[PDB]
């Protein structure tokens, strides 16, 4: 036995494309529309419920994912990749961060060091590259909310707005004419699903669609009281009720 | 561990990655190797495609592995520094252990070695270098000019070129220089250096460097102007 | 593409015998073994003339009473060379005696065939290591990147081997002196090479149970090839 | 063709081509004999030179006091076949204060020789063996082939025109088998069987080996003037 | 195509072709076969006389593990020898342990694991042997045999190698005439019977005949030989039989 | 605390003569004031024309001359079944005895 | 077994060239054009950020100038992901340095350092090089102010004035015609941007499609200060020059 | 080994270490030059247990002459005192500790200043006018802290520095066997043949 | 192309040898069933023993990983014991480090990352075979998760897998469109059982003896598989109305 593929299968061909790289980005293509938006007071990321069976219980697959309690993510491409990419960056998280600062990292480390992560399977022997585009919205203290993209490369974007996947390409131009920096954050929520119902086919309401916000501390999600300092997690996944009552004012 | 065997042998005998690694040194930037009877000149090409450079700062293409000897080289610059390094430290653990420096001999010995191990070692390939490594022994008066080759295979020179146009600048050498009577002066052994690389270069302005080295660690590099005097000097006397 | 460690349909070893394609590209190197001591020469095959021919080394010593021959990929010997004197000197240690020139041939063969994907390929050259012990006596043996090593009365190897060997199989007998076969290396070494043949670009060396290995000096070498050259044009 | 790249790969019908081409490395090499009777078992084997001024390669090698074997292939494989035999005797020696059984020997060498036809980046042996012995069980005979195949025999032959001397030897079954007691019949018998497969060429002092082991005969070879007597 | 080259790839089939290649190598090989007996095992198989130089009873070819597991097994001898020498090792390792006897039904699982491992990988080459084996533990006797795959189930009666069919169809009879059982003398004599009716196809050389057992009764559930006169009563109604 | 050493007795002389030389040992065996045997050999012939008794700690004599044994064995078998001279062996010997300097063989031994 | 899908990134072509860095270098030719600018009293970086959006959010972005330390700062060319990678790596060997020898590490060295690393990927290991080219922008008390660049071969040179990334060929031709050695920084600027102005690819210029350093002694008394410019500043140096 | 003195003066920083070497109740030299030149204008003199201090010195001047040769560039004399307390900070929490205690007198070209750095086998690095290891300190302070000025020429340092080795050898119970002396300046590094 | 033979993207961003994994997993041809009770989760599987000689009661497809998860498997033989020991030795291990019994939906996740693993690196070849997970969880109650050689899991209602799952699929889909439940409102797993066993005969149009099925049960605390017997008294209720 022994892993004996020590050498990259991903490489530059004469016209300095990295074939494995571009591919990936292929299924990143065909993978469902998820997009994030970033307002004064806080930051949305959302995408569908795409379920391969009616029989199959959509609530049990969780496409938005909590990193961090003010940092949340969600993907378009391949799923099991986002899930294993997910494990590790809760658990990077704690390792090369809050076991060392005793706090958690603010977004824009714990970006770089999922980058890092999706760069190496870039290059190490053996492997190919994650096939998934991620879209990370979180807040900390010093830089505020933020909105990150990360892609197949390792490569990462801060956006003020953006969509992933499918119908990308008319979903960020409907997030442009939309756009500004005026934006509460319900207000962002509100475009988020009147941008993201131009992508759906089917059924759209709170079962078939996973929305979550970087907003407010949450003390009743703390579980604990008697630290004044500690004020609860800023993300929160949105009810599958308190996504109906946003579309009848829609 | 990546373990794949780069360097192995063809039908006709041949192992291609050696034989593709001096074409590599081909490419490179032409050096000369010269020794009078009391020095040694290493002359080296700097090709003038690249200009707006900083000379200050720029990798020179002499190095000094020790305080009594030095090497030269042409091939991939990268891979060069690679056998710079190791050399250097050799000479460091030499001194350390033997109480001796490296002769040159010994120091050439090692670095074809180095290069050698590299042709038959899994997961490597052949350094794309060629090196002239030249001085003088601890105690001794008696100039000594080796070179090196992707092989591995090393042996001493009376005068020697490696790099692009080296046939030409080798022809100059062997009608030129005369085993019987060397350069007796630095200043002979350094005029014969700039007129071989005068073949070759094209303009004589920054496009030559020269390095002498003398007995008991005496080594000076040669300014710009100081060459330039020798470039005026050789033309004049063509002019006949 | 392939192994490195594959056997061709006629069961040979490709590596092995592609190696042995370079050999036969090699300078040339003559050995002959007599009751009265072995001789060894080499062509050395300068490529320019400002090349220092003395710094040439195709002859080398393994132990005082071992010496050694190289032809083909010359550099590939250094490592074999390495571990012969290592394994000459290791053996002296640990028996207190010299060793047996089989028995250190032997020792050197077995590097051969650690290759693999040990070394990423087989040696480029063939060796002649000739020596003495009290066992055997006077012994000539020729060590090829096979693994295989066969004890010659005479031997030679590289490009004008073949010429070289046919030339070995009329001239040598049993009771051939030194002088004769010292004689007789510089006539068949003259013979195939493609420059003409002097003190500089041929050496000469021996290895008898008196003096030990000894590498000729060119003054030596120059007075005997002045004796061959008078007793060719002596019929 | 397609399959003959490396030793992992089967081919359509189920062949292992490596192993195959080893095996044609076998019937290159020079013939080698061996036979028993109950009392005596006996190599015979037929060396090879360069040319006139090299020598003959030797074809047999001693393991331990009690066994032996010749090879026909690639000498190196047979040198690292052989150690691993006089490793493993003695390993049974120093341990269990017990001589290695012949057919243990051969459950060994096959082993080993099966390990290289499995795996990646190795080769198979590229060699035959013939191993003669005398232990608890009396005298024995093994055949090995580097497709790690061994099988014990009354007496056979491998190499090139290897077919004659073991066409001798069926005939001659139950006459060598009888020969109880006479170390000389027996070599003899081994010699005339050798015979059978030399064309051009004959058996002369420095191109025989001979090799014996038996009840009170410790493994000893024989070559140079010692085999003139068998000549 | 080029999937048919490397061990471990999935075909557009969803099939390895590799595994495929090696059952090739076990159909080339003799006939072996096992019969489960009322309380325990016979394994029989076929040894070609390549030439009258082979000593007879010499070259042995079914071999035990542990003291209470017989295995036998076609097609590439020395890949069946790697795989009880592993078989022996692993029974070894539960018996440490564990201290009881490795369980046949265990056993068959740490073998299948095995081969299976080896049809994972393109560093290694799938198992050129089916291996039938078996033996009597505390709930009694069970019979296996094993593919080049990896896959291997339980069997009243098992055959493999160029002799199959034959093989196989005698004993479906059996199963038929005797759904009460079969004692273990008599699956003796029986397997002697389906060795000789499947030499037909191997008809140009002539062979030897080698049985082994395990019973409660006649053996105390140990792998044993059959030896001497059993050995003889059984060929001479082999020999009846085909005539 | 374990002590992986002892003291099994005996005493040992050699002599050497013109053109012979003798190795002389008693067979006693004991540990502290018991007897283990009264005939227990301790001078051994080790082949090629060589005796040899290592004398001490019996464990470790025993494991010294079977380890000599297998040396002169293996000097065969890599020699052309050259004959270890007693030069020769001595220094083979003191190699054996140094391999273990951190932890000896608690033996005195004559060849 | 495995052999079958290795590519061998490490091998030498027939003419003596590595193929991957080669083909590496053509990946940077498609990269963002970066220029690096040395003049008597600092040094000036600028690079261009590629195909932008209206919705990137350029305030908190970083492409292609990155700090190493105090003194020492990088342009970028190529994957950023591969740069990212080899920037944290230099940003410890400075760090390194400072703590065994309780001083700045000198430019040159953390060079060597890092273009050592570059070359160990086409000599050995088996896997790709990395995608990328630096301008290095630094200052020690040794050399003064130096600029630096490498690619994927790791062979590094030393410039007055350099440029990485797309249309070089053109861009180092006009650095080369209006360059003088008595040069100061805020001309050094004004080189910088025409040169940009007249490479790019896109239509216009503009401060959202740039990123902009300089390294100046312009700081309190003998000491040097990095500044990396802020959109806004951008924006005000590119209608300062006249530009927009 | 036993006494190693330093004192840095206006222009120059020099080093006085004992001659004797001892193995129990016999002196086997007394001659002993305890000290390795680092670099043209760095001076290490050394003391502790036997071995560890030449093992040591000798592996200091190897890696900053290994570094002159890479850089073509001198280290400052507190790079080089850096470097070595690492080294010695390392060595303390290793398997067998180099068991050496430090001296490093240096002249700076770049400040044109000399400097003085006291380091022992802990790694307890300290820049001084004036130090000692071991014993010797305790004789000599005293006589330093009264006779020293910054702004001594190097004559009126020999002159304190004799003070102070006529103190160790009239109080001292062991025999040192005097001292060699040795002056880094801008110049470099000279011996005092006569002392 | 080698970008069919290894793990790695096509240029239509395709991993065509997970694909033709999924292809191995109804080489068996073979279709398996779940459906979930009140206190019970209820798995089926068709049982075919072609042979004469082989015994039958070795034959089987559906495993007991722990006490509480059981494990039915489609694909062949030899990947379905690979993953049912990997589960077995995960299950255990994670109840030592954890202190409490390994929940169903856990373990389908920790084998859909090895799976998921095997699509990634390219030396291991991912497993066909496609795993469907059983229990009665402390916390979620009556559980049905399964796996495929993608890497890919969830949580199920009711599910089939097999080459005729779309029939049973629909089969099952059109009855919990009539009762409006997540489940079978039964109190008994006997018959739960049966209503499994009747709407497989109805998909799949066939009918079933005692040894043409295979059935697992979980209930609290404890999965089993029913006997030839237990099946047999199970198809008499069935016709019996
Ligand atoms: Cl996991
Ligand atoms: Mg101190
Ligand atoms: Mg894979």
């Amino acid at each position: 036995m022994t892993d004996r593929y020590s050498f990259s299968l991903t490489t530059f061909s004469p016209s300095g494309k990295l074939g494995q790289i571009d591919y990936a980005l292929t299924a990143v293509k065909q993978g469902v529309t998820s997009l994030g938006i970033k307002a004064t007071n806080g930051v949305v990321i959302a995408t569908e419920k795409k379920s391969s069976s009616p029989l199959a219980m959509s609530e049990t697959l969780s496409k938005v994912s909590l990193l961090t309690p003010d940092i949340g993510a969600v993907y378009s491409g391949m799923g099991p990749d986002y899930r294993v990419l997910v494990d590790k960056s809760r658990k990077v998280a704690h390792t090369s961060y809050k076991r060392i600062y005793g706090e958690y990292p603010p977004t824009k480390l714990l970006v770089s060091e999922v980058a890092k992560i999706m760069q190496e399977a870039t290059q190490s022997g053996g492997v190919r590259p994650f096939g998934v585009s991620l879209l990370i919205a979180g807040h900390d203290e010093f830089n505020g909310f933020s909105l990150y993209q990360v892609d197949p490369s390792g490569s990462y974007f801060p956006w003020k707005a953006t969509a992933i996947g499918k119908g990308s390409v008319a979903a960020k131009t409907f997030l442009e004419k939309r756009w500004n920096d005026e934006l509460e954050l319900e207000d962002a929520i509100h475009i988020a699903l009147l941008t993201l119902k131009e992508s759906v086919e089917g059924e759209f309401n709170g079962d078939t669609i996973e929305l979550a916000i970087i907003g407010d501390e949450n003390p009743d999600l703390l579980g604990y009281t008697g630290i004044p300092t500690d004020k609860g997690p800023r993300f929160r996944k949105l009810t599958s009720q308190e996504i109906n009552d946003r579309l009848e004012a829609l | 561990g990546y373990d794949r065997a780069l360097s192995i042998f063809s039908p006709d005998g041949h192992i291609f990655q050696v034989e593709y690694a001096l074409e590599a040194v081909k490419r490179g930037t032409c050096a000369v190797g010269v020794k009078g009877k009391n020095c040694v000149v290493l002359g080296c090409e700097r090709r003038s495609t690249l200009k707006l450079q900083d000379t200050r700062i720029t990798p020179s293409k002499v190095s000094k592995i020790d305080s009594h000897v030095v090497l030269s080289f042409s091939g991939l610059n990268a891979d060069s520094r690679i056998l710079i390094e190791k050399a250097r430290v050799e000479a460091q653990s030499h001194r350390l252990t033997l109480e001796d420096p490296v002769t040159v001999e010994y120091l050439t010995r090692y670095v074809a070695g180095v290069q050698q191990r590299y042709t038959q070692s899994g997961g490597v390939r052949p350094f794309g270098v060629s090196t002239l490594i030249a001085g003088f022994d601890p105690r001794d008066d008696e100039p000594k000019l080796y070179q090196t080759e992707p092989s591995g295979i090393y042996s001493s020179w009376s005068a020697q070129t490696i790099g692009r146009n080296s046939k030409t600048v080798r022809e100059f050498l062997e009608k030129n220089y005369d085993r019987k009577e060397p350069p007796a002066t630095v200043e002979e052994c350094v005029k014969l250096t700039v007129r071989s690389l005068l073949e070759v270069v094209q303009t004589g302005a920054k496009n030559i460097e020269i390095t002498v080295v003398k007995p008991d660690s005496d080594i000076v590099a040669l300014s710009s102007e100081e060459i330039n005097q020798y470039v005026t000097q050789i033309e004049q006397e063509k002019q006949e | 593409d392939r192994g490195v460690s594959t056997f061709s349909p006629e069961g040979r070893l490709f590596q092995v015998e592609y190696s042995l394609e370079a050999i036969k590209l090699g300078s040339t190197a003559i050995g002959i073994a007599t009751k009265e001591g072995v001789v060894l020469g080499v062509e050395k095959r300068a490529t320019s003339p400002l090349l220092e021919s003395d710094s040439i080394e195709k002859i080398v010593e393994i132990d005082r009473h071992i010496g050694c021959a190289m032809s083909g990929l010359t550099a590939d010997a250094r490592s074999m060379i390495e571990h012969a004197r290592t394994a000459a000197v290791t053996h002296n240690l640990y028996y207190d005696e010299d060793i047996n020139v089989e028995s250190l041939t032997q020792s050197v063969c077995d590097l051969a065939l650690r290759f693999g994907e040990l070394m990423s390929r087989p040696f480029g050259v063939a060796l002649l290591i000739a020596g003495h012990d009290a066992d055997d006596g006077y012994q000539l043996f020729h060590a090829e990147p096979s693994g295989t090593f066969y004890r010659y009365n005479a031997k030679a190897i590289g490009s004008g081997s073949e010429g070289a060997q046919a030339e070995l199989l009329n001239e040598w007998h049993s009771s051939l002196t030194l002088k004769e076969a010292e004689l007789l290396v510089l006539k068949i070494l003259k013979q195939v090479m493609e420059e003409k043949l002097d003190e500089n670009n041929a050496q000469l060396s021996c290895i008898t149970k008196q003096d030990g290995f000894k590498i000729y000096d060119n003054e030596k070498t120059a007075e005997l090839i002045k004796e061959l050259k008078e007793k060719e044009a002596a019929e | 063709n397609n399959y003959d790249g490396d030793t992992v790969t089967f081919s359509p019908t189920g062949r292992l081509f490596q192993v195959e081409y080893a095996l044609e490395a076998i019937k290159q090499g020079s013939v080698t004999v061996g036979l028993r009777s109950n009392t005596h078992a006996v190599l015979v084997a037929l060396k090879r030179n360069a040319d006139e001024l090299s020598s003959y390669q030797k074809k047999i090698i001693k393991c331990d006091e009690h066994m032996g074997l010749s090879l026909a292939g690639l000498a190196p494989d047979a040198r690292v076949l052989s150690n691993y035999l006089r490793q493993q005797c003695n390993y049974s020696s120093l341990v269990f204060n017990r001589k290695l059984a012949v057919e243990r020997a051969g459950h060994l060498l096959c082993d080993k020789a099966q390990k290289n036809t499995q795996s990646y980046g190795g080769r198979p042996y590229g060699v035959g063996l013939l191993i003669i012995g005398y232990d608890k069980s009396g005298a024995h005979l093994l055949e090995f082939q580097p497709s790690g195949n061994v099988t014990e025999l009354y007496g056979t032959a491998i190499g090139a025109r290897s077919q004659g001397a073991k066409t001798y030897l069926e005939r001659t079954l139950d006459t060598f088998i009888k020969i109880d007691g006479n170390p000389d019949e027996l070599i003899k018998a081994g010699v005339e069987a050798i015979s059978q497969s030399l064309r051009d060429e004959s058996l002369t002092v420095d191109n025989l080996s001979i090799a014996i082991v038996g009840k009170d005969t410790p493994f000893t070879i024989y070559d140079g003037e010692a085999v003139a007597k068998y000549i | 195509t080029g999937y048919d080259l490397s061990n471990s790839v999935f075909s557009p089939d969803g099939r390895n072709f590799q595994v495929e290649y090696a059952v090739k190598a076990v159909e080339n090989g003799t006939t072996s076969i096992g019969i489960k007996c009322n309380d325990g095992v016979v394994f029989a198989v076929e040894k070609l006389i390549t030439s009258k130089l082979l000593v007879p009873q010499k070259n042995v070819k079914i071999q035990v593990v542990d003291r209470h597991i017989g295995c036998v097994y076609s097609g590439l001898i020395p890949d069946g020898r790697h795989l009880v020498n592993r078989g022996r090792e692993e029974a070894a390792s539960f018996k440490k342990l564990y201290k009881t006897p490795i369980p046949i039904p265990a056993f068959a699982d740490r073998l299948g694991q095995y081969v299976q491992a080896h049809t994972l990988y393109n560093s290694v080459r799938p198992f050129g042997v089916s291996t039938i084996f078996g033996g009597v533990d505390k709930n009694g006797a069970h019979l296996y045999m094993l593919e080049p795959s990896g896959s291997y189930w339980g069997y009243k009666g098992a055959a493999t190698g160029k002799g199959r069919q034959s093989a196989k169809a005698e004993l479906e009879k059996l199963v038929d005439h005797h759904p009460e059982g079969l004692s273990a003398r008599e699956a003796v004599k029986q397997a002697a019977k389906i060795i000789y009716l499947a030499h037909e196809d191997n008809k140009e050389k002539d062979f030897e005949l080698e049985i082994s057992w395990c019973s409660l009764s006649e053996t105390n559930g140990l792998h044993k030989f059959v030896k001497g006169d059993l050995l003889q009563e059984a060929i001479d109604f082999a020999q009846k039989e085909i005539n | 605390q374990f002590n992986p050493y002892g003291d099994n007795g005996g005493t040992i002389l050699g002599i050497a003569g013109e053109d012979f030389a003798v190795l002389a040992g008693d067979t006693r065996n004991i540990t502290d004031y018991s007897i283990n045997s009264r005939y227990e050999p301790k001078v051994f012939d080790c082949g090629d024309n060589i005796v040899m008794s290592a004398n001490g700690f019996a464990a470790d004599g025993d494991a010294l001359v079977k380890r000599f044994k297998n040396s002169v064995k293996w000097y065969h078998f890599d020699h052309n079944d050259k004959k270890l001279s007693i030069n020769s062996a001595a220094r083979n010997i003191q190699h054996l005895l140094y391999s273990r300097r951190f932890f000896p063989y608690y033996v005195y031994n004559i060849i | 077994g495995s052999r079958r899908y290795d590519s061998r990134t490490t091998i030498f072509s027939p003419e003596g060239r590595l193929y991957q860095v080669e083909y590496a270098l053509e990946s940077i030719s498609h990269a963002g054009t970066a220029i690096g600018i040395m003049a008597s009293d600092g040094i000036v970086l600028a690079a261009e950020r590629k195909v932008t959006s209206t919705l990137l959010e350029q305030d908190t972005s970083t492409e292609k100038l990155y700090k190493l330390n105090d003194k020492i700062a990088v342009a970028v060319a190529g994957l950023t992901a591969d740069a990212e990678i080899l920037i944290n790596t230099a940003r410890i060997h400075a760090q390194n340095y400072l703590k065994t020898y309780n001083e700045d590490i000198p430019v040159e060295i953390l060079v060597r350092r890092l273009s050592d690393i570059k070359q160990g990927y086409t000599q050995h290991g088996g896997l790709r090089p990395f995608g990328v080219s630096f301008i290095y922008a630094g200052y020690d008390d040794r050399y003064g102010y130096q600029l630096y660049t490498s690619n994927p071969s790791g062979n590094y040179t030393g410039w007055k004035a350099i440029s990485v990334g797309a249309n070089t060929s053109a861009a180092q031709t006009l650095l080369q015609m209006d360059y003088k050695d008595d040069m100061k920084v805020d001309d050094a600027i004004e080189l910088a941007l025409k040169t940009l102005s007249k490479t790019t690819d896109s239509s216009a210029l503009t401060y959202d499609r740039l990123e902009f350093a300089t390294i100046r002694k312009g700081a309190n008394d003998g000491e040097v200060y990095q500044k990396i410019f802020k959109p806004q500043e951008i924006k005000d140096i590119l209608v300062k020059t006249g530009i927009t | 080994m036993d006494i190693i003195l330093g004192i840095r003066v206006q222009d120059s920083v020099i080093l006085a270490s004992s001659k004797a070497v001892t193995r129990g109740i016999s002196v086997l030299k007394d001659s002993d030059d305890k000290t390795r030149q680092l670099s043209p204008h760095t001076l290490m003199s050394f003391a502790g247990e036997a071995g560890d201090t030449v093992q040591f010195a000798e592996y200091i001047q190897a890696n900053i002459q290994l570094y002159s040769i890479r850089e073509d560039y001198e280290l400052s004399p507190q790079a080089v005192s850096s470097f070595v307390r690492q080294e010695l900070a390392k060595s303390i929490r290793s398997r067998r500790p180099y068991q050496v205690n430090v001296l490093i007198g240096g002249y700076d070209k770049k400040k044109n200043k000399p400097e003085l750095y006291q380091i022992d086998y802990l790694g307890t690095k300290v820049e001084l006018p004036y130090g000692a290891h071991g014993y010797s300190g305790f004789y000599t302070f005293s006589l330093l802290d009264h006779h020293y000025r910054p702004d001594m020429t190097t004559e009126e340092g020999l002159d304190l520095l004799k003070l102070c080795v006529q103190e160790l050898e009239k109080r001292m119970p062991m025999d040192f066997k005097g001292v060699i002396v040795k002056i880094v300046d801008k110049d470099g590094i000279r011996q005092v043949d006569d002392f | 192309g080698y970008d069919r033979h290894i793990t790695i993207f096509s240029p239509e961003g395709r991993l065509y040898q997970v694909e033709y994994a999924f292809k191995a997993t109804n080489q068996t041809n073979i279709n398996s069933l779940a459906v979930r009770g009140k206190d019970c989760t209820v798995v089926i599987s068709q049982k075919k023993v072609p042979d004469k000689l082989l015994d039958p009661t070795t034959v089987s497809y559906i495993f007991c990983i722990s006490r509480t998860i059981g494990m039915v498997v489609n694909g062949p033989i030899p990947d379905a014991r690979n993953a049912a020991l990997r589960a077995k030795a995960e299950a255990a291990e994670f109840r030592y480090k954890y202190g409490y019994d390994m929940p169903c939906d856990v373990l389908a996740k920790r084998m859909a990352n090895l799976s998921q693993i095997y699509t990634q690196r390219a030396y291991m070849r991912p497993l066909g075979v496609i795993l469907t997970f059983v229990s009665v969880d402390e916390e979620l109650g009556p559980s049905i998760y399964k796996t495929d050689p993608a890497g890919y899991y969830v949580g199920y209602k009711a599910t089939a897998t097999g080459p005729k799952q779309q029939e049973i699929t629909t089969n099952l889909e059109n009855h919990f469109k009539k009762s409006k439940i997540d489940h079978i409102n039964e109190e008994s797993w006997e018959k739960v059982v049966e209503f499994a066993i009747t709407h497989m005969i109805d998909a799949l149009g066939t009918e079933f003896s005692k040894n043409d099925l295979e059935v697992g049960v979980a209930t609290k605390d404890k999965f089993f598989t029913l006997s030839a017997e237990n099946i047999e008294e199970r198809l008499v209720a069935i016709a019996e109305q």
